[PDB]
């Protein structure tokens, strides 16, 4: 079974949409239980014009990228621009990056950006400190799993996301060209190995979530339990 | 005041949920994690979910944490509305006579007509007078028949005689050939047996029996179960009124067609000639034999010994069925198909064998109550219900037959309940296909089709050309 | 797949720790962690004879499933009270 | 306390006076947890069979009757927390009711059912 | 009546009656082939 390659940045340009260019990188850890968490970094198609948004998994609305960086932990602006435009002597990049910068000059610290993301989340927290934790969890695990999920991977995620934005800007300026969807370099083949892995992982999780139920049903009364009876050998086979 | 919140629970385990929440409340009532809820309700008849009394939904969620039985109500809670909270704790909680007749709902005695020998004052059961359907523990490692106490004493088993009274086979009580055993009132059918209620249908003419509206007659527009709110359109009245069922009766001027809805006669039709106080008399369409029935809807001769449709012995050899009642005589349809007139005392009442079995024209077993078609003899083409069987004779009833009150008699054998070469390895010994081995599929007087073993083809040859193996 | 991916899938699953219904009167748990998957060659017979390897042609003829049983060894470690830890390991589960 | 709470589902009986639902073991061993001083069914099984009910509808785990509208509708706010019955079928004999009224306790029925 | 069968493994003609488990009296092998029939077969050489 063919599929689009994972952990790679693709800059596309769909014809009829509110935004002209869009950069996606569907991401997967080394065969983790989480599915392909696809993140799009997009640019609007025309005031000021050409703002850059990044629709995020488990987020209902698009979020401007600078707010994403401030939520990720970069208070300043020079530091954020150091992760997107790698050479400051190129003013053409700045002229297109400032329309997105001036969109978000009302967020200046990490927590307000976390609140902004949490308000747009699928599960909006009722208090501020709940949205903070929800958006922090989303940034920690949902966004860009392949670059790392650990205590401190903010710098690496910021570097990769700034690279994604830089890739989008390169396609917008025409310095590079749009990636081809039918290019079988961008495709991957799911053979017996990967397919059986994907399906066995789900069935194994289902087996565990019934061993757990049997264990609960015996430990609520607290007498004892038997793992031999707990294991349901039928499900996997 | 706090409010009630629905929490979904495990089915059949709602009382135990309230007990576990009360133990959890008392176990943590002095600790730093208190249950801030006020009460827990698990009703007697509400199955599937319980109620939590609290000022907040968050108090309910933090109180039901750790309870697995409520885990399908853990994420979201639904509040019982304010006007409906008293509906939570709100609790809610003729037709049968002595010597009347009912039908038992279960058993081998299911659907059998049974007389109510005794009504128990505690209203739990009724003693029922039946005729047993037993093999006397001989066949067991059936039609109704009179209880032979000598036979059950001969066969033995669970038997205890006390004169005519006898206890047998699971405390089955019998006396003088009949059964007298208590069965539950919930286990019997009390109405419609005919060995309160209301039945009104749009289109019927009804009369008002009482009220200032008395003696209005009109036709039914609509119907409800009790207060019918029968909406009659009365003669000369364009308005619709409302009447409860109890205020109405089914009226009918003489000359209209009527149907008998329930009774001994039910299914029969006729024109009502005369209407009496509550009495209504009519002539059937099948036969002109008279009928007298109640307005909502006897059958026994003067003297009470006999009744229409009963089997009688005319002389030592001849049986018949009574088909007309006269003041001194009966008209009896004899087993030969002739109708004779006899004085009431000149015939004897014959014990009917409700469990009789016979063979029809196709050797099917036929029984009383069976529907049969007549395929030979005088009544060929008719259809009827078997009412009685005797030797080679069957007395049948068909309501469409007006003659003899629907009764007629047929012989049981006039009733019905409503090659060699094939597969033989042959060898064509003559002709163009000579020497081929095949199997005969079809065969006639003249030719035969042969499935050839060699080719993919079945061909037909003469039988004079074939030679078997 | 059957060499390393099944191993990594069976090992990266988090252990499950499970408590009672938060109290009994006015609750300890266990871990039950398992690893080191084992896989054997296809076998065929059940309670009628000593189990024997499945020929693929026999599977085709008898409409069997030419499958192989996989085994794990589990280590359930349980703490209740008094700070005494006992772990029981069940091989070839 | 936990002594009021029934131990199992078998032979649950509601009181005739305050609709307290306990098992027959707890009525035999503890009496009534609210008004045994007015009834004295502890130390007597026949007093329990005369003063408790075999037919009840609905249970209420009354945890805080001081702030419960259900305790206002069921008139059990001045009592102790415990397991209560909504509808109780049964009645005390006239000797017990007259003896309670001589001690100033008029017997209000807990049969709050809508009988047809 | 006899309905002699053939073991798939050891090729042993072994008697089996109706309504018996498919078993070979040696080698425990559980796949049986029936026999060649006795009735006449006539094949054209075409
Ligand atoms: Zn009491």
């Amino acid at each position: 079974q063919e599929k689009m390659a994972t952990n790679t940045v693709y800059v596309f340009a769909k014809k009829d949409s509110k935004y002209a260019y869009t950069g996606e990188c569907r991401s997967c850890l080394e065969n983790s239980s989480r599915p392909t968490s696809t993140i799009w970094v997009s640019m609007l198609a025309r005031a000021i014009g050409q703002r850059i948004v990044a629709t995020l998994p488990y987020i209902k609305q698009e979020v401007p990228i600078i707010i994403v960086f401030r939520a990720l932990g970069f208070v300043s602006d020079r530091d954020i621009l150091e992760h997107i435009i790698y050479d400051f002597e190129d003013p053409e990049m700045m002229e297109m990056v400032k329309p997105s910068l001036d969109e978000a000059f009302v967020i200046q610290e990490q927590n307000v950006a976390l609140n902004f993301i949490g308000s747009r989340g699928a599960k909006p927290g009722v208090t501020k400190e709940k949205r903070i934790k929800y958006a922090k969890e989303v940034l920690q695990k949902e966004m860009l799993p392949h670059v790392g999920v650990s205590d401190f991977c903010e710098t690496k995620k910021a570097y990769f996301l700034g690279y994604m934005v830089h890739r989008l800007l390169l396609a917008a300026l025409g310095r590079r060209e749009l990636d081809d969807r039918d290019h079988y370099g961008n495709k991957r083949l799911d053979l017996a190995g990967p397919l059986l892995a994907f399906l066995f992982r789900g069935m194994f999780k289902n087996l565990l979530k019934e061993v757990r139920i049997y264990a609960q049903k015996f430990i609520d009364r607290g007498k004892d339990f038997n793992l031999e009876l707990a294991i349901k050998t039928r499900i996997i086979s | 005041d706090p409010n009630l919140w629905t929490v979904k629970c495990k089915i059949g385990e709602e009382r135990a949920t309230a007990i576990s929440l009360m133990r959890k409340f008392i176990a943590y009532q002095f600790t730093d994690t208190p249950l801030q809820i006020k009460s827990v309700v698990a009703p007697e008849h509400v199955k599937g979910y319980i109620y939590v009394e609290a000022y907040k939904q968050t108090h309910v969620k933090q109180a039901i944490e750790g309870v697995g039985n409520l885990r399908l109500g853990y994420w979201n809670q639904q509040m019982v509305p304010i006007k409906e909270m008293t509906d939570v704790l709100k609790v809610v909680k003729a037709n049968l006579k002595p010597k009347s007749w009912v039908r038992l709902k279960r058993g081998i005695y299911k659907d059998d007509i049974a007389q109510v020998d005794y009504v128990e004052p505690s209203q739990n059961t009724i003693s029922l007078k039946m005729i047993p359907r037993i093999d006397y523990d001989r066949i067991k490692a059936p039609p109704q028949r009179l209880f032979d106490a000598e036979k059950i004493r001969s066969l033995g088993g669970d038997v205890a005689s006390d004169g005519d009274f006898l206890i047998f086979e699971g405390n089955r009580y019998s006396r003088k050939g009949f059964l007298f055993k208590s069965f539950a009132m919930s286990a019997v059918i009390t109405e419609g047996v005919k060995p309160r209620e209301h039945n009104f249908q749009p289109g019927d003419n009804v009369e008002v029996c009482e009220g200032e509206l008395i003696n209005l007659q009109g036709k039914i527009l609509s119907v409800d179960g009790n207060k019918i709110t029968i909406m009659p359109k009365h003669e000369d009245l364009k308005d619709m009124l409302e009447f409860p069922a109890q205020e109405l009766r089914k009226y009918f001027k003489m000359g209209d067609h009527v149907k008998v809805i329930a009774g001994r006669f039910e299914g029969d039709t006729g024109l009502i000639v005369r209407v009496e106080e509550n009495f209504v008399i009519l002539f059937s369409d099948l036969t002109m034999h008279e009928l007298k029935v109640l307005p909502r809807d006897s059958g026994v001769d003067v003297g009470g010994q006999h009744e229409w449709g009963e089997l009688v012995q005319l002389d030592p050899q001849t049986v018949g069925v009574i088909v007309r009642l006269e003041r001194e005589t009966f008209q009896v349809l004899n087993m030969y198909g002739k109708v004779v007139t006899v004085r009431h005392q000149a015939v004897t009442r014959k014990k009917d064998n409700r469990f009789a079995v016979a063979l029809d024209s196709e050797q099917n077993n036929i029984h009383v109550k069976d529907i049969v078609k007549v395929i030979d003899g005088p009544h060929s083409g008719r259809e009827g219900e078997i009412r009685h069987l005797f030797r080679s004779f069957a007395f049948l009833h068909c309501k469409k037959l007006v003659e003899n009150g629907g009764m007629f008699v047929c012989k049981t054998r006039h009733l019905v309940l409503a090659n060699e070469l094939i597969g033989q390895t042959v060898r064509i010994s003559q002709g163009p296909y000579k020497g081929y081995i095949g199997v005969v599929k079809d065969a006639t007087e003249s030719t035969a089709r042969v499935e050839l073993h060699s080719t993919c083809q079945t061909i037909s040859v003469d039988r004079q050309r074939l030679t078997t193996v | 797949f059957i060499q390393m991916s099944v191993q990594r899938i069976v090992e990266d699953a988090p252990p499950i720790d499970l408590q009672a219904e938060a109290q009994h009167a006015s609750p300890p748990r266990y871990l039950l962690k398992f690893e080191q998957i084992y896989l054997s060659k296809p076998t065929h017979w059940e309670r009628d004879g000593a189990p024997s390897p499945m020929m693929p042609n026999e599977a085709r003829l008898r409409n069997l499933t030419y499958s192989a049983p996989l085994y794990v060894d589990i280590t359930k470690t349980v703490i209740k009270e008094g700070e005494e830890q006992l772990q029981t390991q069940h091989q070839k589960t | 306390a936990l002594e009021t709470v029934p131990k199992d589902l078998r032979h649950l009986r509601a009181c005739l006076l305050c609709s307290l639902v306990k098992t027959i073991d707890q009525f035999e061993y503890d009496g009534c947890d609210n008004c045994d001083a007015y009834l004295q069914m502890k130390g007597n099984r026949e007093m329990v069979y005369d003063c408790t009910s075999s037919s009840f509808d609905g249970i209420i785990a009354m945890m805080s009757p001081e702030d419960s509208w259900v305790s206002k509708w069921q008139r059990v706010s001045n009592f102790k927390p415990g397991v209560y019955a909504v509808s109780v079928t049964g009645r005390l004999p006239q000797g017990i009711v007259r003896e309670l009224k001589s001690r100033g306790v008029a017997y209000k029925s807990r049969d709050t059912a809508i009988k047809t | 009546q006899p309905m002699i069968y053939i073991c798939g493994e050891c090729h042993t003609e072994n008697e089996i009656k109706s309504r018996d488990p498919i078993r070979c009296r040696e080698c425990g092998y559980r796949i049986m082939y029936k026999k060649r029939t006795k009735r006449l077969v006539v094949f054209d050489a075409r």
